[PDB]
């Protein structure tokens, strides 16, 4: 009822705060150096004419320093992954008890800078798992194929959005963090108009 | 003067063009007849949470979905020229894309997928998330020391500190209740970063107490209380030793044996999930059963039968919906899990189950829904009479060791199992009755463990039993192991329900 | 203090120093009253803006 499973990565957590979808994930460029071998190592040896040997060894010597030739195998991997966003994997955090716990994201970037070794998550998908930053190592798991893809569908960010305590109800955590929230409040109940009844004069 | 606009006109606005109206004040002019006045930016935070009717051009929208749904304009100006408006806070703003979604089921006759619906929510939440914070860059709220000062010179504030009596009513009632008073003024701290995110909910009163009023009455490691309090607030600081170190019994309470918690929520956790799971699916529709269920309704419960059908006077289905104050007391025939006859062995229809199902998504184990959610509660409150008891209480009750197979019908059972459960947790009556219902046996003469179809032709069996003896691939997965395997029954041929473990247990052969 | 740019504060523990008088001389007087205004800076769509709101800047002791 459990297994060490292949084609798997493990990191710490952060945010992706700047406009975004809410069902993208990026990875660091060492974990996707090494997850992605095989994938890299198909493109390396069709468009320039790498032997198996030649292409490990490239691989291998890329995965601590930045490689231009690389990067754009990344995005050419990430965008043939089409009508897909990028590259279906599911994001686990322990202990498992509730649905989002368990869910399903697309990698639609690797990110350029080596320094950085964590996954950036979406602000909207962090209060269904109860995930923070303080040390919390996730486990991320790519998916094969594409009828892997479409099954773990069922565990999407939206399928935990309607509350399953009360009816006709939106669960709590589809709420706005703190930090946002008292952005918009500084500018809706601002008074910046005089009173209705002199605005009639 | 008051320019008007039409709402669904609003809405077909593109970004740019919602963002460029003016600042003002206008009528926003509604599909049910009701004009709301208002200003621009409340309006345009209110747009923003219409998303999904964008998808829907033919659904009305009445005048609720505006934040300021209480200012109608009416003939007598005495009722809108000083009305206080709704405040945004962070639930309000989903309460509104909930409206909206609601709105578009009801209009389209219970025809549109729910799961469409939740798509769309997530969606709008996320355009709201992407425009709010480009275009409102300029108005981030900041905190200082010039902050805290205009909370602490307040007259009143600083007159609930002197001149109380160092008792637990004379802190806790008196001096807390005036600083209440003061947080509450309307009028009060305009413009303030610290109350502003008091009155929207991103603050909470009990810190905010402990820094302006008096810190009140530590405890120690034991939960005994100490003779004197601490006489002074967090801003001011503590510097005698006295009421420091007291003080500091608080950080040493807050860290606790919580690895021996998390082993027991946990235990509990899995062995509730793995029984429930014997209820499998729940199926839309309705299975026209003259079975109906006798419940009493009470003060307590009347929250938790929300989404029930029951059947009322000239023999029509009307379902709960929180409010009907006047069931209370009384004694109502409700459509119950108990009385549905699905031809699924191990299924039910959405109507007994209630309209808790139409939010479950399609295909989802039923059983582990209900463990999911008795589990979460208790987890929660658990970790953060103890709540330990309470969950020794609950097991101890369904897993029958005032034991749930004492009582000879589900019917009398499942009100006591609610309000135990309501009592601590908020616990739905869906989720109880599937409870109770996994604990269900056929047969015990005859040792048919199977669930039995109706609901009320059964008896109860104690976990142990049960987990043993309804299918091996649900009892390889439990403890022991090895007991199953030298149990004789276990070769005779008998019908048996499945779990999903079964699959695993053969490796993926069918 | 002026090569340094900072004058460097001793604050024993036991200070005799009521915490917010100290604050309430500070907002009331001429000479030692903070600069409160606003800022500016780049937001995430890589506009320049400059904040409504009076924003202070102050030193932290960070590890
Ligand atoms: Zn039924």
């Amino acid at each position: 009822f459990g297994a060490r499973l292949n084609a798997t990565a493990r990191a710490v957590i952060t945010s992706i705060s700047d406009p975004h979808d809410y069902d993208e994930l990026h990875i660091p460029w060492g974990v996707g150096c090494q997850l992605l071998k095989y994938h890299l190592t198909n493109k390396l040896k069709a468009k320039f004419n790498m032997t198996t040997r030649e292409a490990f060894s490239f691989v291998y010597e890329n995965v601590l320093q930045y490689n231009q030739i690389i990067a754009d195998l990344f995005k050419e991997l990430i965008a043939e992954a089409a009508p897909y966003k990028g590259m279906g994997c599911t994001f686990h955090r322990n202990p498992t008890l509730q649905r989002g716990s368990t869910q399903q994201f697309f990698i639609t970037k690797v990110k350029d800078d080596i320094n950085d070794n964590s996954i950036s998550m979406s602000v909207l998908c962090l209060k269904a798992p109860n995930a923070d930053f303080d040390g919390d190592q996730l486990n991320l798991t790519l998916m094969p194929d594409v009828y892997l893809t479409k099954a773990t569908e069922r565990i999407a960010p939206h399928t935990w959005v309607l509350s399953i305590d009360e009816p006709h109800e939106i669960s709590g955590n589809l709420e706005l963090q703190g930090p946002v929230v008292e952005t918009i409040i500084n500018w809706a109940h601002e008074k910046y108009l005089p009173p209705l009844e002199e605005w009639l004069k | 003067n008051l320019n008007r606009y039409k709402a669904r006109d609003l809405l077909n606005l593109s970004y740019d063009d919602l963002w460029s109206l003016p600042s003002e004040w206008h009528l926003i002019e509604f599909d049910d007849g009701k004009t709301v006045v208002s200003v621009d930016r409340i309006t345009k935070l209110s747009v923003l949470c219409w998303y999904p009717l964008k998808h829907y051009k033919d659904c009305p929208i009445p005048s609720d979905h505006h934040i300021d749904f209480n200012r109608i304009l009416t003939d007598n100006p005495k009722d809108y020229l000083n009305v206080e408006g709704g405040r945004v806070t962070s639930k309000a703003m989903v309460k509104h894309l909930n409206k909206a979604i609601w709105n578009i089921y009801d209009w389209s006759g219970e025809t549109v997928d729910p799961e469409v619906l939740s798509k769309l929510a997530i969606e709008g939440k996320n355009w709201l998330y992407n425009q709010t914070t480009v275009k409102l860059s300029e108005y981030l709220a900041t905190l200082s020391m010039f902050d805290i000062a205009e909370v602490y010179n307040h007259p009143k504030v600083r007159e609930a500190n002197h001149n109380i009596e160092p008792t637990t009513y004379g802190i806790e009632k008196i001096s807390y209740g005036k600083v209440k008073e003061v947080f509450n003024d309307p009028t009060q701290f305009i413009g303030n970063s610290i109350i502003e995110g008091l009155r929207s909910g991103t603050q909470k009163t009990e810190q905010l107490l402990q820094a302006f009023a008096w810190r009140g009455f530590p405890t120690d490691i034991n939960s005994d209380i100490f003779k004197y309090p601490v006489t002074t607030g967090y801003i001011d600081g503590i510097w005698n030793l006295y009421e420091n170190m007291i003080e500091s019994r608080s950080g040493t309470k807050a860290l606790l044996y919580n690895k021996e918690l998390l082993r027991v929520t946990e235990y509990f956790n899995r062995k509730s999930q793995l029984i429930a799971q014997y209820v499998q699916r729940l199926h839309p529709g309705d299975c026209k059963t003259t079975i109906l269920a006798e419940y009493p309704v009470t003060k307590l419960t009347l929250k938790a039968f929300k989404g029930k059908y029951y059947q009322k006077e000239d023999g029509k289905l009307d379902w709960i919906r929180g409010n009907e104050t006047h069931l209370i007391g009384t004694k109502q025939k409700f459509r119950s899990v108990f009385g549905c006859n699905h031809p699924d062995s191990q299924g039910i229809c959405m109507t007994c189950y209630g309209r808790l199902g139409i939010n479950i998504p399609k295909g989802t184990n039923i059983g582990q829904v209900a463990a999911v959610s008795m589990g979460d509660k208790i987890t929660s409150a658990v970790l953060s009479v103890n709540m330990y008891e309470v969950m020794k209480r609950f097991q101890s009750f369904l897993h029958s060791g005032t034991y749930l197979k004492n009582y000879k019908s589900p019917i009398e059972a499942l009100p006591v199992f609610a309000t135990m459960a309501n009592e601590k947790i908020s616990l739905n009556i869906s989720h109880c009755e599937i409870l109770i219902y996994a604990m269900m046996i056929r047969s015990a003469q005859y040792r048919d463990y199977r669930l039995p179809k109706p609901g009320i032709n059964g008896q109860f069996e104690k976990y142990n039993r049960l987990m043993q003896c309804r299918s091996l691939g649900g009892a390889m997965a439990f403890e022991k192991q090895h007991e199953p395997l030298n149990n004789p029954g276990s070769f005779l041929n008998k019908m048996r329900n499945d779990h999903p473990y079964d699959l695993l247990v053969k490796g993926g052969k069918l | 203090v002026l090569m340094d740019g900072f004058p460097y504060i001793y604050a024993p523990v036991d200070d005799p120093v009521d915490l917010m008088a100290a604050v309430n001389k500070l907002i009331n007087s001429d000479k030692y009253r903070p600069h409160y205004g606003k800022v500016s800076y780049r937001d995430q769509a890589g506009k320049w803006v400059t904040t409504k709101d009076n924003v202070l800047m102050g030193p932290l002791y960070m590890m």
